[PDB]
């Protein structure tokens, strides 16, 4: 039932901890862990993510460089994370997959795990974990993927959600990242149940050629990843019947294991029902940079936000899979599942979130595919692992991994009944 | 002397029961705490205190809808030990409720169903209530079928499934989970009524007008239907006496145990200045095909059987009259080697409803159990949906990896395929 959250590096820190602000608003709860609000919906389900003794989180924050410590404890929820629960390391790893994954993640990984192994014992049942960490980074990437390598042979039988932003060089325009970005997915692809593909890019793109914005820092792009964040577990997070628990939407959303990418996508971004619908669709509201009328649906999970009439939104609902008839495969029977929950975000009275899995998620893989192209043909940097234990044999098995990936995306997208 | 047991699986099946043991309390008079202020003693077992309680197993794998009961008004009604819960669900999957986590709860379910039976003397049987998206509804009670026809041979079963509609749907995998137990569930069972939600939804937005029916409506409506099939076994009827006595009428065949049931009328209780819908009125709504439980066209099949349950201020006459009217038509159409009559039992009981929902009491009601060749595209439906998944091998590894070979599910397609055949044997 319970769900143990976990995040590592900067970029996972960061984003779980707007996370964590934006749910424990949404839930009532201050600052300082008690409950304040006057629903009795908040607390139907409040155990998956907090714990009572004043409501304490159930997170795990990771980090090797350890300055993230103060600037996780001077935010305004510094003070409510248990104290053993900070696992942060001496030294930064300096963006490098095997930094983090062999010399100095093999070291702190052992404390981690044991942490992660007392937190657990104390459910009565566990759902799994979250783990909300960065595919471009040394720490983020590699320590990610090595605890979610120790964590699902030690928990075999648990479902292992997570969190990934794929970097864009609009963002940083740093080099080093897709080698780190591919041997991450790697181990997304062999070692997890579903993932929520965050791209840079589109937040990029969303937040310039929308907001109207010069885009700067990282607080409005973490503003727009909590809220993503804060739409998509909303079913786990209320009482409500579709996608009850983790494993009910596992088994709803992925067909296909080892093709379990989501493509995310909020509304509004920061007003009528059939704005809403045309909207939440829309290729200017999706958190995986993409068109996703140039690929085909899976399956698709569309969660609505607020007050609003069930026969209006039923009715948008049909019109919508009506008028794309094309865009739904048509060997999935009802592949597109709708949720109305009543209690709406902060500050937002009316919001729609959608989580698809597409084949479009492809054309992402290949755009990292290409930049691995355009550096590991050219040998550059490549002794920066291979002195760290690290062979090009990963990396040869990697591409070829992604590209085999590409390939099952786009044979069932060209596929027919 | 004559007894019967209620089994209860999954959300569905527990919401079902709980509407339908409400309504069986409302009829006979008995109190929320269970005390009573008897030919039902079938459905009720009393103690030395005068506390009259259900003989109903309530079970879930996931504690939420069975708290949801020992939080109700009706707590105190029913055994703590006669409800089960467990700390992991199927999660929509019939192999995790089958293979996986049904082992560990189906050895304490059958020992609660063994000291409920050695307060009884005279099983017939046992009313399982179920659905069939599910992966409890599924799994586990297609293992508590198998597991009670090698405890129970001699004793016989029904089934009160509940066929998947997409309005009100939760999975994709729904055509997997009812293939694979009614392939399963079809050689341990002697008369199953399924019914449609789409049908239930239907009724719901156009006899009683409610905009979004929501579960509540869906499970009172199936208790009006349930409790009008049962009441002969709690009325001391004259006709469907015992469990046996069902699929002896209704069911001539081994495969072949469908009906199709029918039920009239029904009117919206914002609709209480309705005038009574006479005998005939009734009788020719029960023909129908906009008032059925299962979406199918009796004009296009074949019957195989047929049997009218009425309640309420009705006369044999009035009744041998409109069955007169209805049976010099060329719509219905027996086959031509069976007897070609109405087995009509006639109740007398005034038709009751729940105080508070939106279904108007009528002085008078019919039911109509009618085994024919319709249901048949009711299947069909259903195994389309299995032809469009299994064919590019969706979702199946969900259901490899807890426990389940991939061929079942050929052998259960192949199962149904054989069922249609039958339907058009007979047709
Ligand atoms: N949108 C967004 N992106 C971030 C944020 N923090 C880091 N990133 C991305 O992360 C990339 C830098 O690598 P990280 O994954 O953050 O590595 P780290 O977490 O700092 O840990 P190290 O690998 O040791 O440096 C940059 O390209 C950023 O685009 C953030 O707060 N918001
Ligand atoms: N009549 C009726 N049907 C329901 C109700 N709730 C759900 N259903 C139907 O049952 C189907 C799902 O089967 P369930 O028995 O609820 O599944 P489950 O018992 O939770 O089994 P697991 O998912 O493995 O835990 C849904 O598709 C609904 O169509 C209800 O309250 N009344
Ligand atoms: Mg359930």
């Amino acid at each position: 039932r319970e769900i143990v959250h976990i995040q590592a590096g900067q970029c996972g820190n960061q984003i779980g901890a707007k996370f964590w602000e934006i749910i424990s608003d949404e839930h009532g709860i201050d600052a300082t862990g008690a409950y304040h609000g006057d629903s009795d919906l908040q607390l139907e389900r409040i155990n998956v993510y907090y714990n009572e003794a004043k409501y304490v989180p159930r997170a795990v924050l990771v980090d090797l460089e350890p300055g993230t410590m103060d600037s996780v404890r001077s935010g305004p929820f510094g003070q409510i994370f248990r104290p053993d629960n900070f696992v942060f390391g001496q030294s930064g790893a300096g963006n490098n997959w095997a930094k983090g994954h062999y010399t100095e993640g093999a070291e702190l990984v052992d404390s981690v795990l044991d942490v992660v192994r007392k937190e657990a014992e104390s459910c009565d049942c566990l759902q799994g974990f979250q783990l909300t960490h960065s595919l471009g980074g040394g720490t983020g990437s590699g320590m990610g993927t090595l605890l979610i390598s120790k964590i699902r042979e030690e928990y075999p039988d648990r479902i292992m959600n997570t969190y990934s932003v794929v970097p864009s060089p609009k963002v940083s325009d740093t080099v080093v990242e897709p080698y780190n970005a591919t041997l991450s997915v790697h181990q997304l692809v062999e070692n997890t149940d579903e993932t929520y593909c965050i791209d840079n890019e589109a937040l990029y793109d969303i937040c310039f050629r929308t907001l109207k914005l010069t885009t700067p820092t990282y607080g409005d792009l973490n503003h727009l990843v909590s809220l993503t964040m804060s739409g998509v577990t909303t079913c786990l997070r209320f009482p409500g019947q579709l996608n009850a628990d983790l494993r009910k939407l596992a088994v709803n959303m992925v067909p296909f294991p080892r093709l379990h990418f989501f493509m995310p996508g909020f509304a509004p971004l920061t007003l009528t029902v059939p704005e809403l619908t045309q909207q939440m669709f829309d290729a200017k509201n999706m958190m995986a940079a993409c068109d996703p009328r140039h690929g085909r649906y899976l399956t698709v999970a569309a969660i609505f936000r607020g007050r609003m009439s069930m026969k209006e939104v039923d009715e948008q609902m049909l019109n919508i899979q009506n008028k794309n008839s094309s865009y739904f495969v048509e060997w999935i029977p009802n592949n597109v599942k709708t949720a109305v929950c009543d209690i709406p975000p902060r500050g937002l009275k009316m919001s729609a979130t959608f989580i698809g899995n597409s084949t479009a998620i492809q054309e992402l893989f290949k755009r990292i595919s290409e930049q691995f192209t355009a550096m590991f043909r050219r040998k550059a940097f490549l002794h920066w692992y291979t002195g760290e234990g690290m062979d090009e044999m990963e990396f040869t098995e990697a591409e070829s991994n992604m590209n085999d990936l590409v390939s099952e995306y786009q044979q069932y997208q060209e596929a027919t009944a | 002397m004559r007894e019967c047991i209620s089994i209860h699986v999954g959300q569905a099946g527990v919401q079902i029961g709980n509407a339908c043991w409400e309504l069986y309390c409302l009829e006979h008079g008995i109190q929320p705490d269970g005390q009573m202020p008897d030919s039902f003693n079938t459905f009720f077992s009393e103690t030395g205190a005068g506390k009259h309680v259900p003989r109903a197993v309530f079970v879930d794998l996931e504690p939420t809808v069975v708290d949801e009961v020992r939080t109700g008004t009706y707590r105190q009604l029913f055994h703590p030990e006669q409800l089960i819960t467990g700390k992991e669900d199927a999660a929509n999957n019939y192999a995790r409720g089958h293979y996986t986590i049904g082992k560990e709860i189906v050895d304490l379910v059958l020992d609660r169903i063994r000291k409920l039976a050695d307060q009884c003397t005279g099983l017939q049987g046992f009313l399982i209530f179920h659905s069939f998206g599910g992966g409890t509804g599924s799994g586990f009670t297609s293992l508590l079928m198998e597991r009670l026809s090698v405890d129970y041979g001699k004793k016989s079963k029904l089934e009160f499934a509940i066929y998947p509609a997409p309005q009100v749907s939760t999975a994709v995998v729904e055509p997997y989970n009812s293939i694979l137990t009614t392939h399963t569930t079809l050689e341990h069972s002697d008369c199953a009524f399924m019914v449609d939600n789409e049908a239930i939804y239907d009724i719901c937005r156009r006899n009683l007008d409610i905009e979004r029916p929501t579960y509540t409506n869906l499970n009172r409506l199936i208790g009006q239907i349930v409790s009008s099939i049962t009441a002969s076994l709690r009325f001391d009827g004259a006709l469907n006496v015992d469990l046996t006595e069902f699929q002896t009428n209704l069911v001539p065949y081994p495969r072949i145990h469908f009906p199709l049931v029918t039920y009239a009328p029904v009117i919206s209780a914002e609709k209480a200045y309705h005038e009574q819908l006479s005998v005939a009125e009734i009788t020719n709504a029960c023909f129908e095909p906009a008032n059925q439980m299962v979406k199918c066209d009796p004009r296009h099949g074949k019957y195989m059987a047929c049997c009218m349950l009425y309640r309420g201020d009705v006369v044999p006459k009035d009744v041998n009259a409109a069955i007169a009217t209805i049976k010099t038509k060329r719509t219905i159409q027996f086959v031509d080697w069976c007897p070609t009559g109405f087995k009509v039992g006639i109740n007398y009981q005034p038709p009751t409803v729940v105080p508070g929902g939106d279904l108007a009491k009528v002085q008078r009601a019919v039911c109509m159990l009618s085994n024919t060749t319709a249901i048949a595209e009711a299947w069909a439906r259903l195994d389309h949906k299995f032809d469009l998944m299994y064919a590019k091998r969706a979702f199946v590894h969900w259901y490899v990896g807890e426990g389940m070979e991939e061929g079942e599910f050929s052998e259960a397609r192949e199962d149904l395929a054989a069922l249609e055949k039958d339907y058009e044997e007979v047709g």
